[PDB]
């Protein structure tokens, strides 16, 4: 195992090089789990329990009320019930022109629009960017994660399942 | 009665080796953790180690001494910690980038396969000169020299004016092809020099056309950067490290080791040279016994506490690599070729979570040796533990007992990290470790000589480092050397070797001649007069190295070389010219003559081809004292009762088995040692188990066969 600094200097970024080159080549450690969920958990305004991250400020989280799982945004805004696609319940932002392809990348760098587009996801509160999609026109937005949380907390971890409420 | 007059360094290795040799050939090691901080330090207390077996002080030691040799980490820690100068550089415009990019290949160098494969370990170390000290100037050679785009002079005084603008303290200056026409960016250079006079700033100048005229632009601008980023900074680290001694008594130039097996001195012009840190010294001392001994083929083995590294001298020669690698940077720097195959006695031994395998390293304990030392809190067994399992090594005479070890620590680790998961007892688990440490070794030795085309019964193993004679029965089992030496000193044969290397400046350019098998002489006369114009310039550069030393031309032995091959075809060796000079189509004749006489004499030959000459050769040589090989007179088969010491257990093939031990300095010439014996010294341990035997020669030397 690693010492819990270790960790929150991975969480952080700012971890030293010879540790992260340990994470890397050395087995993983099965405390890691653990140890990363609480160290997200005393960062969060709210005390509304994480069981599983989607990414740096995305979460699923127990309602501490409910204790339904939804899928949340670091600054506390619910989205959806977790088996749902959190995108469907976000604000997008489509660059499906030059113009607006130029403002992220220079001219004959930037994709065609006709060819790929590029999809901003925000969240409706706080205006932040949880996911970037580049598909072609058309396409439907992406259901990315599935989790089996049940299987991961009982089978792989261990760990009891948090209470859970339907939605 | 005793006069003290060699010594030897290598602190590259585990810790601070010393090696003092008296006027008869007597010796002592020194063994003391390394300070690589203040290298000083463990420099002294190594010393006082190894003087105190002969109940001699370092103050009267030094006063002895007529020469001393240096190796170790001075030049690359300075590297790697990046703790050089301000340095700039000077490229072809359009191209400023190329240094800091490090061809993408530095990002992995060092690395072990799984870590080399496994993309996200992959990371680049900052560069050298960062971009806001790099100009460019307009200008392009193409690779036979033709000026494709003329150099344009106002961007090279402008470059030159950017660059002490910022306050650099040392600018370099690589353009492509000027090994092979160095015009354009010697007038660069020449440029940067008058601007820099008109500044009245102190900046030197270093053109890589002037001091390392080869292919490969990445090795080449990174082995230029080194003399004006980590030299002088260097000198002022050599110089306490010599002041050290110096204010202790020598009186003696310290000499320190380079990448080429010779040793130079610490002012020396180029010191890029000095980045080795490896164990080259071992090559070198195996080699320079050899000569004296009559053995030409001998398989260097070195196995310390933090690397094992193997090496061939094949027909008296050893292998140079030409462009290595060293501190994660691409060089160009001649090295003697040794191959890495593990991480020493401290190599860490795991069971793989995922596949229950057993791996060994990369990691080491190193000085922390194991779990058996408490006081390290290595929490992990060690290639060392199993040795304390297994009886092989003294629990109270680990560096004459310096290090309170605890063999029972070591039993209760492997049980519960390998022997238990396996389903093993200890020793078995022990045993088998040794057992695949065993043959990883010997193959690799088995391949390795099958590689040159030669099989082991035309070779002799050499057995040194501290664990060297622990495992010299296993991992020569069966090759069927012609002999296995294991020399009373092995302990500190590196360091040894160190001071056995030539006091030798070495010089390379590159070239491209090209020659087909039959040609008119004329065509002949041009190839031995563009060899002929590099040797000329190579020879000046050494000969300056020396004159600076206090050494002049009639004291200096020149012996001119050149890389030939048989075109199409690469090879490994470099020749010795049988001329001092070569004008004529005869004199031709006999260069060519001459690789096909060493092609012969190491290895099949294709003359049809012709010959392509890639690079010349100057090394210079000037005498030094070198340590006296012991040549004493032998005694009684039977060795003195005063030698044997006790006995241990030890466990080997199913078996414990009651081993008598003897103190390794005890014993005499001609005595002969039947296993299962254990000949201890303070640092090292000879395991000779049941099938094996001993013998001493005159010159200290152990002689190991399987009877
Ligand atoms: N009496 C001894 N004292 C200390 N180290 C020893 C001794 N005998 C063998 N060693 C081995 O020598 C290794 C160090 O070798 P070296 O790196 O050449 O100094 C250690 O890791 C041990 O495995
Ligand atoms: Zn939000």
């Amino acid at each position: 195992a690693y010492t819990r600094s270790k960790i929150v200097d991975l969480v952080d970024g700012k971890i030293d090089p010879d540790t992260l080159h340990q994470m890397l080549s050395t087995p993983k450690d099965p405390e890691r789990f653990v140890t990363y969920v609480e160290i997200l958990q005393e960062r969060m305004p709210w005390d509304d329990k994480i069981i599983l991250p989607l990414g740096p400020k995305l979460f699923i989280v127990q309602q501490k009320v409910s204790k339904k799982w939804t899928v949340r945004c670091e600054c506390g805004h619910d989205f959806c019930d977790w088996k749902d696609n959190w995108k469907l319940s976000a604000r997008v932002h489509v660059r499906d022109t030059p113009q607006k392809m130029e403002e992220i990348y220079p001219r004959l760098m930037a994709p065609t629009p006709s060819w790929q587009v590029i999809r901003e996801y925000f969240c409706p509160e706080c205006g932040t960017l949880h996911d970037v999609e580049a598909p072609t026109p058309w396409y439907p937005v992406i259901h990315d994660f599935s989790p089996d949380i049940e299987g991961f907390y009982q089978e792989w971890l261990g760990l009891p399942v948090p209470e859970r409420a339907d939605a | 009665l005793r006069n003290v007059q060699v010594l030897g360094i290598d602190a590259g290795g585990t810790m601070t080796d010393t090696f003092f040799v008296d006027q008869d050939g007597d010796f002592v090691v020194g063994k003391a953790q390394s300070t690589p901080q203040n290298e000083a330090l463990g420099l002294i207390a190594s010393s006082e180690d190894g003087l105190a077996n002969w109940g001699m002080s370092l103050h009267e030691a030094l006063a002895q001494l007529q020469t001393g040799v240096y190796s170790g980490t001075a030049m690359l820690n300075r590297v790697v910690q990046r703790k050089g100068l301000k340095c700039g550089l000077i490229v072809n415009r359009g191209m400023e980038d190329f240094h800091r990019m490090g061809r993408a290949v530095q990002s992995h160098l060092g690395y072990a396969y799984e870590d080399r494969i496994h993309l996200n370990t992959h990371r680049y170390d900052p560069p050298l000169v960062p971009r806001h000290l790099t100009r460019g100037v307009v200008e392009r050679t193409d690779m036979i020299g033709t000026q494709v785009i003329p150099l344009r002079e106002d961007t090279a005084r402008d470059a030159a004016r950017d660059l002490i603008a910022a306050d650099a303290e040392g600018i370099v200056i690589s353009l492509l092809h000027s090994y092979k026409n160095p015009e354009n960016e010697r007038r660069v250079r020449d440029i940067v020099l008058e601007e820099v006079e008109k500044s009245g700033k102190k900046i030197p100048v270093f053109a890589s056309a002037d001091y390392y005229p080869v292919r490969k632009e990445t090795h080449r601008t990174n082995t230029t950067i080194l003399e004006g980023y980590a030299a002088e900074p260097s000198r002022q680290t050599l110089s306490k490290i010599s002041n050290a001694f110096k204010e202790r008594g020598t009186k003696f130039d310290f000499r320190v080791m380079a990448t080429h097996g010779g040793t130079i001195s610490w002012k020396a012009k180029e010191l890029a040279r000095t980045i080795v840190s490896g164990p080259i010294g071992g090559v070198i001392g195996a080699k320079y016994l050899g000569e004296v001994l009559g053995y030409k083929n001998i398989a260097c083995s070195d196995i310390g506490g933090t690397s094992f590294d193997v090496a061939l001298i094949t027909q008296g020669e050893m292998t140079i690599k030409n462009d290595p690698d060293m501190a994660r940077l691409v060089l160009s720097l001649p090295l003697v070729a040794m191959d890495s195959v593990g991480a020493g006695a401290g190599s860490f031994i795991r069971l793989d979570p995922y596949t229950r395998a057993i791996k060994l390293g990369p990691d080491s304990a190193g000085y922390r040796v194991g779990v058996c030392w408490k006081e390290s809190g290595i929490e992990t067994v060690t290639i060392s533990d199993c040795h304390m399992v297994l009886g092989y090594l003294n629990p109270d005479n680990f560096l004459g007992g310096a290090v309170k070890l605890d063999r029972q620590r070591s039993v209760d680790a492997i049980k519960a990290q390998i022997a238990d998961p396996l389903g093993l007892s200890v020793e078995d688990a022990a045993a088998g470790v040794i057992e695949l440490l065993d043959s990883d070794l010997r193959d690799y030795l088995r391949s390795m000589i099958s590689g040159k085309g030669y099989s082991p019964a035309s070779f002799v193993c050499f057995s040194y480092g501290g664990a060297g004679p622990v495992h010299t029965y296993g991992y020569t089992e069966g090759l069927g050397f012609e002999d296995v030496i294991v020399p009373a000193w092995a302990a500190g044969f590196s360091a040894f070797g160190c001071a056995a290397a030539d006091f030798e400046y070495r010089y390379d350019k590159s070239l491209d001649i090209n020659m087909p098998t039959e040609t008119p002489d004329t065509d002949k006369e041009k190839a031995a007069a563009t060899l002929q114009a590099a040797w000329e310039e190579l020879t000046k550069n050494v000969l300056e190295e020396f004159k600076l030393n206090g050494y002049s031309a009639d004291q200096v032995t020149l012996q001119p070389g050149y890389r030939m091959q048989y075109r199409g075809q690469l090879n490994d060796l470099e020749i010795e010219s049988p001329l001092a000079q070569a004008h004529t189509a005869a004199d031709w004749d006999q260069l060519t003559d001459a690789f096909n006489a060493t092609y012969g004499r190491v290895y099949a030959r294709s003359p049809e081809l012709g010959y392509s000459v890639t690079g010349a050769i100057m090394r210079g040589m000037v005498p030094i004292p070198k340590p006296k090989i012991p040549k004493e007179p032998e005694e009684g088969e039977t060795p003195p009762e005063s030698a044997k010491i006790g006995t241990r257990k030890f466990y080997r093939k199913k078996r414990w088995v009651d081993a008598q031990l003897y103190h390794m300095e005890s014993l005499r010439p001609g005595n002969r040692v039947m296993g299962p014996a254990v000949i201890e010294s303070d640092a090292t341990t000879f395991v000779v188990p049941d099938g094996f035997e001993t013998w001493l020669d005159g010159h200290r030397l152990f002689h190991l066969r399987e009877v």
